[PDB]
Order: C-alpha cells, then structure tokens, then sequence
DNA sequence: TGCCGTTACAATGTAACAGTGG
DNA sequence: CCACTGTTACATTGTAACGGCA
C-alpha cells in the first residue's frame, strides 16, 4: 500500500496532464506508439499548412 | 482492575463522540457545495485528484 | 509557533486594519505634518493588493505606537480563522447579566479556574447532584 | 475492547456466582463440624463417666 | 413523526429532498450515495439517535426501510 | 526578552421572540 | 389584528493582560 501510494500522486498527475492533453484534441490516446504516430500526423499537417 | 479499563472505555467513548460529530457536520457543510459545484466545476476544473 | 502565518492573507488583513483606523481618525503615521501623513495615506490607500510592499509601508511610515496592538489584533484574527473551521474549535459568545457575571466570577477568582472551567465543574456537579438523587 | 471488558465482566459474574455457591457449601460444613465436634465431647464425657 | 428524523437527516446526507427518497430503492445505487457516502449516512444516523450500530448490523441498512426499521 | 497563544472582556449590529396598546 | 418595544442570544471585531517558550 504504502509503496503504491509513493507511486500513486506520480502517476494521477501524469494521467490528468494526459487526459487535457488528449481532450484538448479530439482523440485519446492509448499508447506511446499512439502518441508517435499522433506526432507523426501532426508533422504531416504543419508541413501541408505551412 | 477490569474497572480502570471500563473508564479508559469511557474516555475513548466521549472522544468518539467528539470526531462523530465533527464529521456529521463537515458531510452537512459539504452537501451544498457538492450540489452547486455539479454545474461542471467539479469535472474536472476543481477536482484536481493529483 | 501553533498557526502558520500566511502572508498574502495576514497582509490584507493588516492593510484593512489599517484603513478602518485611518477611516476612523487614528493617526496611521508617526508625521505630525499633515500633509506627509496624507501623502503615506494615499500611498497605503493606491497600496492595496499588495502584501511584500504594504509591509514595507508599515516599516517606513507606521505609527510607532500602534504597532502592538496591530500585533496582537493580528494574533487574535489568526487564531480565530484557524479555530473557525471546526465546530469544537469554536467560541460561542454570551452575554451575563451583571449580578450573575459578579457571582459566577467571584467563584472562578476563588477557584482560580476559568469561566469554561468553572462552569463546566459546576454543571458537572450538578449532574452529579443529579446522579445522587437517581 | 468494549466487547472483551464486556466479555470478561460476564466470565467475571459466572465465575463469582459459583465462588458464592462455594461459600453456602462452607457455611453447611461449618454447621455440621460444629455438631461432630459437640458429639465428640458427649463421647468424651460419657467415657469418663 | 420520529420518522421525520430519518426522512430528514437522508436528505441532508445525500443532497435529496424529504419526498425524493423511495422506501424501495437502495441508498448504495438508487440514491447515489457511494461507499464513503453511504459510510457518512450511517454514522450520521447513529449520531442523531445518540445509539450504536455494529458494523454487521449497519451493512443491513442499503435500502431506504431499514433507515426505519432498526429506529424504530 | 519578543513572539504567540490565550483569556476576558467592550461595542455594536441582528435576528428572533414576547410584550404592549390601539 | 396590527404595529411598535423590550429582551435574549448570538456574531463580529478589537484590546489588554497573562503566561509559555526560544
Ligand atoms: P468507498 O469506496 O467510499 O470507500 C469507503 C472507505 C473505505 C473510505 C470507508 O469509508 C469505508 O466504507 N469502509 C468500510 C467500513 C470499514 O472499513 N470499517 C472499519 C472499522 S475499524
């Protein structure tokens, strides 16, 4: 319990940065491959912008 | 002897008195915020879980 | 050191403080010219929100002789916000006819108890009195 | 702990209740040893008579 | 009546009003009362009748009769 | 000592109740 | 009935005096 707990607020403030973040597009994400392909989408879209 | 106990009982009694009524009338100040608060504040704008 | 002092709350209450005594004619400010006196006034006045220079102002155009009862006003407020939170922690205020209060304080003087403790002895006596007779 | 005080003062009250059972029974044997005894001195003074 | 008591007190504890509360549904689910909650409301109950609740005696309590049914 | 909690007040403001007379 | 008055039980803020403590 006590080591949970050490890793507990670690972790809820990581899951709450991620919820903003993913809220703030409109997908989820579910994965660090998810991210890197989101990433990759996002690069393809500020190049064609640009 | 068992009559020393029976007093310490008493004492840890009346300190359980003490603590159920603090909390009874924290859950009643609590109440109305939490009514309130249900206008999407509480969401995620104030429930900061971290 | 019971209740830890926070300052962007301590400051404000301090700088109203002072402004209802300046409102109230209380000399804040040790210049015997009036028109220094009014010019520190309107700087505490232009001053508000702001605690790290309202003490400054303190420090620099602060009355000499009102400093401890701004102390002790001050002790007073924190302990009453630190102890308004809870209700055991609360002060209920009453107030004593004259014949009444002169008996009741008589026996705490005597007793060297406090009011709460001499009423609460007392009541627990005659709970017991109580007890005795059922 | 206010169960075991309680549970102890119950064992407490069983275990007093018999001791007071016990103590009836002395009170009986007191009353029949003083007899044995007033016999043993009739025997006696028959004998020396 | 004493009844009025519970009836009330719920509503303080839940956020409802005196008529919301139903004798059939169930203070865990129905009421949205969820486990520290419904934890709450049964200690305010026994504060307010000045008695004691066991433990094993409280867990009976999920629905809105019992509320009652062991006051009365 | 200098701060800090603590008590016992003082002064005024309010809500609520009880009276009073038309 | 209705209004105005008297009263109690607080609150609210401020202050002086003790006494504890570094
Ligand atoms: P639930 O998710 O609201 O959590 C409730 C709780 C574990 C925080 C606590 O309030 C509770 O319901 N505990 C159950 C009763 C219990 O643990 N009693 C112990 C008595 S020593």
């Amino acid at each position: 319990i006590q080591s949970l707990t050490a890793r507990a607020p670690v972790w809820l403030a990581a899951q709450d940065t991620l919820n903003q973040l993913c809220e703030q597009s409109g997908e989820t994400l579910a994965s660090s491959n998810d991210v890197t392909e989101y990433m990759q989408q996002l690069l393809e879209r500020e190049r064609e912008a640009t | 002897e068992m009559e020393n106990v029976q007093k310490k009982l008493r004492k840890l009694e009346r300190d359980y008195y003490q603590i159920r009524e603090q909390v009874v009338s924290a859950k009643a100040g609590w109440c109305a915020v939490m009514r309130m608060v249900k206008d999407n504040g509480v969401e995620r704008r104030l429930h900061r879980r971290e | 050191m019971k209740y830890q002092q926070l300052e962007n709350l301590e400051c404000g209450w301090k700088w109203a403080y002072l402004i209802r005594k300046h409102q109230e004619g209380e000399p804040i400010t040790k210049y015997i010219e009036n028109s220094a006196a009014h010019a520190a006034v309107d700087k505490l006045i232009k001053l508000e929100s702001e605690p790290v220079r309202v003490l400054e102002w303190i420090e620099q155009h602060m009355n000499p002789d009102l400093f401890n009862r701004m102390k002790q006003t001050i002790r007073a407020r924190r302990k009453r916000h630190f102890n308004a939170e809870h209700q055991h922690t609360r002060k209920k205020s009453i107030d004593l006819d004259f014949p009444v209060w002169h008996r009741l304080s008589a026996l705490s003087q005597r007793r060297g108890n406090t009011l709460s403790e001499t009423i609460v002895q007392l009541i627990e006596d005659a709970e017991r009195k109580e007890k005795y007779a059922n | 702990s206010h169960k075991q005080l309680a549970t102890e003062q119950y064992r407490h009250v069983e275990m007093a209740r018999e001791l007071a059972e016990q103590s009836g029974a002395s009170s009986d044997l007191e009353t029949d040893h003083q007899a044995a005894s007033d016999h043993l001195n009739l025997v006696q003074t028959a004998m020396r008579q | 009546t004493i009844e009025e008591r519970v009836k009330k007190i719920i509503g303080e504890q839940l956020g409802v009003k005196q008529e919301e509360v139903t004798n059939n549904a169930s203070f865990v689910e129905d009421l949205g009362a969820d486990s520290l909650d419904t934890v709450e409301l049964v200690m305010a109950l026994e504060e307010e009748f000045d008695t004691e609740i066991p433990d094993e005696e409280a867990e009976k309590i999920t629905t809105v009769q019992a509320a009652i049914d062991y006051i009365n």
